[PDB]
DNA sequence: CGTCCGAAGAGATTCAGAG
DNA sequence: CTCTGAATCTCTTCCTCGTGTGGTCAGGACG
RNA sequence: GCAGAGGUUCUAGCUACACCCUCUAUAAAAAACUAAGGACCACACGA
């Protein structure tokens, strides 16, 4: 059973291995997140519902008054997707706040209040996100990628090598907050513990402890483990422990009861420490020098007096020792230091501190933090609390929090988010563990320590910072503001919240303009994780380990997909079968094995539990009952790939394409292909650029339909039905009953975008691909998008290829193309530039749109109407006006130079006040006549749903049928019907219907006065007319082509098609390649996918034989089984026996052009099965087929190869390129070059080119080049008249620039000047 | 604003743009010559305006240059006209994005083309640096007479033969061309046409036209080859000798002066790069400039009428290559038992499952070169003869065409170990070649080594950019101010041998370069090299035969010249084949020549005796 | 109608324990 | 016991050109 | 503009480097003469 768009035409699949699960929704990490981010959670978790409960308590300090947030609404959209993007404002719901304002007794709190003002109030416009997931922000779509950043929580990193010098390695402890200032804890060489904060200058660590208010011993009793030392007649034996002795040598006698264990400065074997544990002996003579290299960790005083024998952290000297003893302290409490296992870390840092209490801890807190500031008691309080304790300043979020726990060994999953004494204290613990030696520092590569932040969050965080500078503002005005006497709506301002928020969309590091290239292009925008942003990495701060791929990154971020450039790893693509986790976190979608059988149920496993697991291979053999095949099987336990027995394996990969994103999974026999080239050929598919015609893929992944089902450049069938009227324009759907809801139900009506202005002036045709009465199934495709054909991703066009180096043409990387492609407009492309001409209120009067200008060519103006703008449709020529903006007393705006083609449409836009002009009043007229038209429509087909389901219960109720259509068929009501179980609804459905007419008419008056009401304009604009011009851009010479496989080159020459190759059929070979660039770019999946597209073509062309004359369906039909069969274990096994004889007459005809192969990327075909498919077809086995040259007629040697392989042309096309200037204008610098192709500007003479002329003996080229050609007042206007003269004089003079030097340096203060 | 790259000094003073200056994308257009190159005709009419306008109010067509400004934007017949005959002789310099060397600016005759693609000629395309990935070039045009005479004289391509850098052709042909010869230069047991007799190349040419013969086959034809022993005189040699009928075609076009030993060989990459340095050595370099044209235009012709072809069949998978990864994996599961029984400790086992690994990988890279290079038998009249195999990825390998015998071995041999991203390398290796399906996990472990050489391919340009910039910056003030300083001292020049092998011969260290003293045999008192002479290719061969092992060289840091370096100090231009010329600015020359391979360098006892003496 | 309101490398900067 | 070399604390760079997209202050009354 | 004035035209046209013509109180007979405001920052891509 397949869908009817498979039934039209069906993809031949060379897939080995079967999949459990289905391809993931590709755009449900924007969706979801954004969902999340606006959807009403009661709960107040991940939504803005939470930052108002964490934003709005609004206790007024002193006021004895709160306002609270109830609950938020969001308003319905001013305009729609598409109105938004042609009107240019952002496609936005007004936020609709319920505020409760209540009022308390007079100085009482715990009164209850008095009275409440409960209202809403618009708090911002929150941009909405479309159906297919963007943001219309100014008129254009941008999509906002997420974010890869540093998981907040506690991160501990080696730093070893370069600091020191000398090999040690100095740990350090990073606790990033989701909000607040980083605390950090370093080692120093000399052991010494340094705590920084917010990256600032480096205090000793003890001073934090004393800012929890620890005392020094409590310190030493935290960080440290005591030994009790006994005041005894034979030189003060003590009582310790066997097993601390284990790991260092004994530098005393161990004696106890008379029995010498080990003797004096004897090594400690471990029979030794085993013995010590056998006699289980609690004191152990210790002699005066052992106890004497010793640090006390709490303060003695003696009894005598009380005051101090020896201070907390002193080493015990034995004068010290003898104090102690005269004073009686029979118990001794010291620190406990083994330089193996304990180190005195804590205590060298203590010796160091000089802040000895909490009050001199929080002076230097503040004097740091606010250096110059006289420091005060509450003030550094203060300080310290916000900087660590507070709420509002600091913030760790829940995956914060649980990250925090876990790596802190904490059972509990979630605490606080403020940071608590205990978790400081156990992160110093940690890294004085890490500096031990016990544990390993956290990997910042790993990438469950990088969690992905995406729509929903950034937006979040926004809101909350809009929140918070609304909260400072409402707080400062309640507190003195009047009590019961302000609205909510008076206290609240929306202007700094909705900025917050426009900003960040509009504008932002990961708010991006959406590049509609490419419907993939469109999924791989919305996809990509770029570790760029706010609290993200830099171009230049990012190192090579970031960049570098962890294999931790299998199943989660794709390998192959990372953009060639600067930043190259900082961004990624999301691998196709990702999803994040409800933390943040990437998951893999694994299947969870019980014994040996891979059982169908997925779990999905984060990062973390990636490494405590063994995953099975992708590609590992099953038995269909499970089992695997193979007893041992290759599997990657703790990042390592090493083959583990059947049974140690418990979780196996859900897909073989689980590795690669969407893009990297188009490319077909990527598995064959080194990863550069696959690197390259991925970044490529996002560039190509939408053919006039969709050709199918010859030969594809297989997930083309999943692409472009989920792209939002195809309509899909919400609910499927039979096609009542198809049109270019739009479709007509009827839904099927059942799927048809009881009430106002029962068609379902798209209106396809034709062509229209794409974000990389591309265009969007939304093409029918369904006829009256086919039977549309739900989610079916009903119009293919901009590279789709019959539902499937069509970047390119399926072309000839013959790997031969022909005359040279194809040098390096260069390519052939025929004669043929050109004629048959086969990589012809459709390109919308959008030019706008901006009358604006001038001095002297305004600009004049109306065709007043004078002194210009009667042809011009022959274009352009009686009010200027240009007919509809007229063919223009750079250089060519196109509307009428006058001076006032030439500046109309005309056709840039080298831009051509037909004017598809004119959107003149008027500034409420300003009246229309003749030809913007037709324009309107049209627009409202268009509007009319399509609501007349709409409600006509509304009423020929609610007809049909009128009449059919109408002939129940006992009254004739006829009757009731003599009657107005919808207004049946004024018969009357006897009441039957659907004459509720049919009477509903009339009367609905009545107001209904009233309500659209309304909506029809709505529509039409949205249109006439002048739109809003940027402010001192009268009117803005876009005129759009639409151009056939063909292939050039030089256009940049590329396969799938990464096999970039230009267009070298148009060779005509005799020239070309022809094979002994005759037929001419349409791309000719150099076959060099495969053995050095290791690509030969190209080679592997043009042997396959050769074997398709064979196919389809004995379909066409077939086709062409007239053969039985059962001949047909038996040989596309065979075709289809093909053996070698294939996942579809179709029967076409299922497929009538017009589906199968459908699907040749489909076929007639080739037959689709669906290779997967990694269990894709292997050489035999194209060798076979080649066999079906009349081709040779080999691939190879003898050629003949196209000019001589004389056949080449050692037969070449030729198949059909995918060809791409990208948007680089030379048209957008090619540049020159002679003379133009120029900067303030006076740089007659402004630069750039836009302005006309002229090509830079950089460093580079200077030193090449320089190495050179140029000096006459390179003087001539600096001074008259770049800045000379009087040497540029020279040297033209004397060219036009006719003689090559050039003046030298001086720079301008270096006028400005001069002129810029004296300004400095420093006297330059040329001396003579 | 004063400084850095954003500040003016960097951003304008230094690098100032420029008028009369165009960018577009490069295309190949083989048809032309070497000096000359492709413009676009749209291009070209901005570009030369102001000499068109100049040029119609010359001829009268414009009365006024309001009016040429107008027939410019007519675009009339009448224009065009006038462009061609600006474009004539106005050389315009072709400036590729990123000039490392001198040789990334190079000026070209232009020549007017249909498509709005500069075209640039396929040889001088490697001395860019550029491909047709859509590079793209910034065009200019010199104005004035002394600029044109210095595009001319210097800057045009056929001047710069060889590169700064080093005394070799820089326009050695790279892609196609060689391969072309290649399969012309190659030797077949049997073919058709093979023991015949021709009278001439000329012959061998018409039998290959009529197909009688093919290319490789061998055939005795007398060769008519010019000798220059006597010095500015050709003498005219016949002889008959054994080659094939494709080395005799390229014979035509083989000057007369250059002898015939040097086409009767292979001639892959190395040898027609010598091929090119020898006709510079002996001819002059227009000579020079012809016969680099010509081997273009016959390459490209040849390799189109061969066919070469890449195909999956064309990649060989050695039989043995299975064989030898069981074998290995037996080995490494003996490894792991001899770790289960602890014999060999983890660290000891991970080095002897790498070596393992290695050794394996060699073998299969063995077995694949003996089932790859000479795999084809061809019956030979008789007997079944073994013969060099004509395997297209084998030509191309070892022609030096493109790829290295490494990209072969992975590409149908077992990949090999691959290091994880650290440097550590990976225990298991990828045992399947590209041609067979690379496993899930193989290809995760290839991704982690491809990214790495990306990302530090990215470091590698910029801190090259970096380097170029410094070593410019503290070498621009050095020009040559004094025929000749008289410095007595100098360095001593001798070959530098690091015990395994010499790794640099003292003939190219002390080629072109003026010595410090008298050179006297290590004879005594036989002074068989005067004190101040250049050495070029005569004077180093004469030092070879009499072995001179030690030569004291002049050396630029002799020279006594205060803001200047001596001519005879630096030596040869290394660039002209001569004595360097006052004034030029070696300089830049050498920070440019260092800082260029920067890209190419990657950023990350028993006393054996070689032979007797 | 103006018109005021990372990384790395290197050179100072301590600084210091030692002959 | 006053300066060792050594640890520390700021300063400067970190390719080279294209091509497209976008977004933008100071500083509002005021006589 | 010989100085003052006006000027065909081929935007504007005794200076921008400018230039020429005719004429005697004020415009009108004629051809040859000449280059325009673009700052910064982010994103993406291509080499
Ligand atoms: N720039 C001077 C000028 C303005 N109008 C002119 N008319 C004519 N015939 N001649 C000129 O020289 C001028
Ligand atoms: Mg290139």
């Amino acid at each position: 059973v397949y869908s009817y768009t498979e039934k039209k035409r069906i993809r031949k699949d060379f897939g080995k291995r079967p999949q459990v699960l289905d391809v993931p929704y590709l755009l449900s990490i924007q969706l979801d997140s954004f969902q999340k981010f606006i959807e009403q959670d009661p709960e107040g978790q991940y939504g803005l519902e939470a930052a108002f409960r964490s934003v709005f308590p609004i206790q007024s300090y002193s006021g004895n008054s709160e306002l609270q947030y109830v609950s938020y609404r969001l308003g319905e959209p001013v305009f729609d997707v598409q109105e938004c993007q042609i009107r240019g404002v952002t496609y936005s719901a007004p936020l609709r706040v319920k505020l409760r304002l209540v009022i308390y007794e007079r100085e009482a709190p715990e009164g209850t209040v008095k009275d409440i003002k409960e209202q809403e109030v618009y708090m911002g416009e929150i941009p909405l996100m479309t159906d297919n997931g963007t943001f219309v922000i100014n008129g254009t779509e941008r999509v906002i990628v997420s974010q890869l950043h540093r998981s907040p929580g506690v991160f501990f990193d080696s730093d070893k090598g370069k600091t020191h010098s000398s090999g040690k390695v100095l740990y350090n402890a990073r606790i990033i907050p989701y909000r607040g200032s980083w605390l950090d804890f370093e080692f120093d060489p000399k052991d010494n513990l340094f705590v920084r904060i917010d990256r600032r200058r480096k205090l000793p660590a003890t001073i934090i402890l004393r800012a929890l208010n620890y005392t020094t011993e409590q310190i030493l009793d935290l960080f440290f483990e005591k030994v009790i030392f006994e005041i005894r007649d034979n030189k003060l034996q003590m009582e310790l422990v066997p097993e601390r002795l284990r790991g260092e040598t004994a530098s005393f006698d161990i004696e106890a009861n008379g029995k010498v264990y080990v003797e004096k400065g004897r090594r400690i074997t471990a029979r030794h420490i085993r013995q010590l544990e056998k006699d289980d002996v609690k004191l152990i003579e210790v002699p005066v020098e052992y106890i004497a290299g010793k640090v006390v960790a709490k303060d003695y005083i003696d009894e005598s007096t009380g005051e101090l024998i020896c201070a907390a952290n002193m080493e015990l000297s034995l004068d010290l020792l003898a104090k102690l003893s005269q004073s009686g302290h029979k118990r001794i409490e010291t620190l406990f230091t083994n330089d193996l296992d304990h180190g005195p870390y804590i205590s060298e840092t203590l010796r160091v501190d000089p802040t000895n209490d909490r009050l001199s801890a929080l002076v230097e807190i503040y004097r740091m933090m606010r250096p110059g500031e006289p420091p005060t008691r509450e003030a550094a309080e203060s300080l310290f609390e916000n900087l660590f304790f507070s709420e509002d300043r600091y913030d760790l979020s829940a995956v914060g929090r649980m990250k925090f726990n876990r790596s802190l060994l904490r059972e509990e999953i979630e605490g606080s988010g403020i940071l608590s004494k205990d978790d400081i204290i156990d992160v110093m613990k940690k890294l004085i563990d890490i500096r031990n030696g016990k544990g390993e520092v956290d990997d910042i590569d790993h990438l469950g320590n990088r969690r992905i932040r995406s729509v929903g969050e950034m937006a979040e965080n926004q809101f909350r910072v809009g929140l918070v500078r609304v909260e400072r503002a409402v707080k400062e005005r309640l507190s003195l503001g009047d009590l019961d006497t302000l609205m909510p709506q008076d206290m609240i301002n929306a202007k700094p919240i909705s900025a917050a928020v426009k900003e960040f969309f509009g504008s932002s590091q990961l708010s991006q303009f959406m590049d509609q290239n490419n419907p993939l292009s469109e999924i791989t925008h919305k996809r990509r994780i770029s570790a760029l942003g706010p609290g993200g990495l830099t171009r230049e701060r990012a190192g090579f380990e970031v960049r570098d791929v962890h294999p931790t990154h299998y199943g989660r971020v794709c390998p192959i997909e990372t953009p060639e450039g600067p930043n190259i790893g900082l961004i990624n693509s999301l691998s196709v079968y990702a999803q994040t986790n409800e933390y943040g976190f990437l998951e893999t979608p694994y299947r969870k094995v019980t014994d040996g059988v891979v059982t169908d149920e997925i779990h999905y496993l984060s990062a973390i539990e990636e490494g405590n697991y063994v995953i099975a291979q992708a590609n590992s053999n099953l038995d269909e009952e499970g089992h695997f095949v193979e007893d041992l099987v290759t599997c990657r336990s703790k990042g390592e790939s090493s083959l583990f027995s059947r049974d140690q394996v418990d979780y196996m990969d859900v897909s073989t394409q689980q590795v690669v994103s969407v893009g990297a999974s188009l490319i077909p026999f990527l598995e064959h292909d080194d990863a550069n080239r696959a690197l390259m050929g991925a970044n490529m598919q996002r560039q190509a650029v939408p053919t006039l015609r969709a050709d199918k893929p010859l030969v594809g992944t297989g997930m083309e339909r999943a692409v472009a089902v989920d792209s939002g450049v195809t309509a899909v069938a919400k609910r499927g039905g039979v096609v009542q009227y198809v049109d270019a324009s739009r479709i007509v759907i009827k839904v099927n009953e059942d799927e048809m809801y009881p009430g106002e139900a029962g068609i379902d009506i798209y209106n396809l975008t034709k062509y229209t202005r794409s974000n990389q002036n591309t265009c969007i045709n939304q093409m029918p691909c369904v006829s009256l009465g086919e039977p549309v199934e739900r989610g079916d495709v009903l119009a293919d998008g901009p590279s789709t054909d019959l539902g499937e991703l069509a970047l390119g066009q399926n072309m000839r290829v013959a790997f031969m180096p022909w005359n040279g043409y194809n040098f390096e990387d260069s390519i052939l193309v025929s004669e043929r492609v050109v004629q048959e407009d086969r990589f012809t492309t459709i390109h919308i530039q959008e030019l706008a001409c901006v009358s604006r209120d001038t001095k002297l009067g305004p600009e004049e749109i109306t065709a007043d200008i004078p002194n210009v060519g009667e042809a011009a103006l022959s274009k352009l109407d009686e009010s200027g703008i240009v007919y509809i449709g007229a063919e223009v020529t750079g250089g060519d006006i196109l509307v009428g903006k006058v001076t006032p007393k030439d500046s109309s705006l005309r056709v840039p130079n080298g831009v051509s083609g037909t004017v598809i449409d004119v959107q003149v836009f008027t500034r409420d006040g300003v009246e229309k002009d003749k030809r913007a009043l037709e324009i309107e007229e049209m627009q409202l006549k268009q509007a009319k038209k399509d609501l007349s429509e709409e409600l006509q087909i509304l009423e020929a749903g609610l007809f049909s389901r009128i009449r059919a219960v109408l002939v129940a109720g006992g009254v004739e049928a006829e009757k009731l259509d003599k009657l107005p068929r919808d207004r049946w009501l004024e018969l009357g019907l006897t009441d039957e179980e659907k004459q509720n609804q049919l009477e509903q459905l009339a009367e609905q219907y009545d107001e209904l007419k009233h309500e659209f008419e309304k909506k029809l008056e709505a529509k039409r006065r949205k249109i006439t009401q002048g739109d809003d304009l940027a402010p001192g604009v009268l009117k803005i007319v876009k005129v759009y011009l639409a151009v056939k851009r063909r292939i050039q010479p030089g256009d940049k082509m590329a396969g799938r496989h990464g096999n970039k080159g230009v267009i070298s020459k148009i060779n005509p098609i005799e020239d070309m190759p022809y094979d002994e059929n005759g037929t001419p070979v349409d791309i000719v390649l150099n076959p060099l660039g495969v053995p050095s770019r290791m690509n030969i999946g190209q080679i592997l996918e043009t042997h396959l597209g050769m074997a398709a073509k064979g196919i389809g062309d004995k379909i066409n034989a077939m086709l062409k004359q007239q053969q039985e369906v059962a001949k047909l039909r038996e040989f596309i089984q065979r075709a289809y069969d093909l053996g070698a274990d294939v996942r579809q096994k179709v029967d076409l026996s299922t497929f009538s004889d017009e589906e199968v007459m459908r699907l040749a005809e489909n076929l007639r052009k080739g037959m689709p192969i669906a290779t997967p990327v990694f269990d894709g075909a292997k050489e035999a099965e194209i060798k076979e498919l080649l066999k079906l077809g009349d081709l040779p086995t080999s691939g190879q087929i003898r050629l003949y040259d196209g000019r001589t007629g004389e056949q080449f040697e050692r037969p070449v190869t030729v198949g059909y392989m995918y060809m791409l042309k990208l948007n680089h096309l030379v048209d957008d390129k090619m540049h020159a200037r002679s003379t133009g204008s120029y900067s303030l610098v006076t740089q007659q070059p402004l630069g750039g192709k836009a302005q006309f500007g002229g090509q830079r003479f950089g460093e580079m080119e200077v030193w090449a002329l320089e190495a050179y003996g140029a000096a006459y080229t390179l003087q001539e080049m600096l001074t008259v050609k770049s800045d000379d007042v009087n040497g540029r206007t020279k040297m033209y008249k004397n060219i036009v003269d006719g003689n090559h004089q050039m003046e030298p003079g001086m720079p301008e620039s270096f006028n400005v030097l001069l002129k810029e340096i004296r300004s400095l203060g420093i006297n330059i000047e040329l001396e003579d | 604003m004063i400084k850095g790259k954003q500040g003016r000094f960097r951003q304008n003073l230094l690098g100032k743009r420029v008028d009369y200056s165009g960018r577009s994308v490069i295309t190949v257009g083989p048809y032309l010559r070497l000096h000359q190159c492709g413009l676009p005709k749209k291009m070209a009419l901005e570009l030369f305006k102001p000499f068109i306008y100049g040029k119609l109010e010359l001829r009268g067509l414009a009365t006024t240059i309001k009016a040429a400004k107008k027939m410019v934007e007519r675009e009339e017949a009448v224009v065009w006209d006038i462009l061609d005959e600006v474009i004539r002789e106005h050389p315009v310099l072709l400036n590729r994005a990123p000039t490392l060397h001198r040789l990334g600016i190079q000026a070209f005759e232009p020549v007017l083309i249909e498509g709005k693609a500069i075209q640039l000629h396929p040889l001088v395309c490697a001395a860019y640096n550029a491909d047709f990935d859509g590079d793209q070039m910034a065009v200019h045009v010199p104005l004035t007479l002394e600029a044109q005479l210095e595009a001319r004289a210097l800057m045009m391509s056929t001047n710069n033969i060889l590169s700064p850098a080093n005394g070799e052709p820089i326009i050695v042909p790279s892609q196609d061309v060689v391969l072309g010869l290649y399969y012309m230069t190659r030797d077949c047991v049997n073919a058709k046409g093979e023991g015949m007799v021709l009278t001439g190349p000329k012959e061998a040419e018409r039998l290959y036209r009529s197909g009688l013969a093919s290319l490789h086959a061998r055939v005795k034809v007398r060769i008519t080859e010019y000798e220059k022993d006597a010095n500015g005189e050709l003498v005219a040699k016949t002889s008959l000798k054994d080659t094939t009928v494709g080395r005799a075609i390229l014979w035509m076009i083989v000057p007369k002066g250059l002898p015939y030993s040097i086409v009767n060989q292979a001639l892959g990459k190395k040898a027609i790069s010598k091929m090119l340095n020898t006709c510079y050595r002996i001819l002059g370099l227009k000579p020079t400039v012809i016969f680099a044209d010509q081997i273009m235009y016959t390459g490209f012709a040849y390799a189109a009428r061969s066919g070469a072809s890449v195909g999956i069949d064309d990649m060989v998978i050695p039989e043995k290559k299975h064989e030898i990864i069981s074998e290995a994996e037996a080995e490494v599961a003996e490894i792991q038992e001899q770790f289960q029984s602890g014999l060999v400790t983890a660290g000891e086992r991970y080095n002897k499952v790498i070596d393992i690994w290695a050794a394996a990988n060699d073998r299969v890279s063995k077995a694949m070169m003996d089932n790859l290079q000479t795999e084809t038998v061809i019956n030979r009249d008789g007997q079944e003869e073994k013969q060099v195999s004509f395997n297209s990825i084998y030509m191309m390998a070892d022609s030096g065409a493109r790829g290295s015998a490494a990209q072969i071995r992975q590409l149908a041999g077992m990949r090999g170990l691959m290091a994880k991203p650290d440097g550590s390398i990976i225990e298991t290796p990828i045992t399947a070649n590209f041609r067979e399906g690379l496993n899930v996990l193989q290809y995760f472990i290839s991704t982690h080594g491809a990214r790495k050489g990306l990302a530090d391919t990215a470091l590698k340009t910029a801190n090259s950019g970096y380097l170029t910039r410094r070593l410019v910056d503290v070498a621009q003030d050095l020009v040559v101010t004094e025929d000749d300083c008289g410095t007595h001292e100098g360095i001593m020049m001798t070959p530098v041998i690091e015990g395994g092998d010499v790794k640099e011969p003292l003939r190219d260290r002390v080629l072109g370069r003026v010595t410090a003293e008298d050179v006297l045999k290590p004879g005594t008192a036989d002074i068989l090299v005067p004190r101040n002479t250049l050495l070029h290719e005569q004077w180093c061969d004469l030092l070879e035969e009499n072995s001179v092992d030690a030569v004291k060289v002049r050396s630029v840091v002799s020279c006594d010249t205060d803001f200047g370096v001596c001519a005879h100090c630096y030596g040869r231009d290394l660039a002209r084949g001569h004595i360097i010329n006052k004034g030029e600015a070696i300089g830049v020359i050498a920070a440019q020549s260092i800082g260029e391979p920067g890209t190419q360098l990657t950023m990350r006892s028993s006393i054996q005796v070689k032979n007797k003496g």
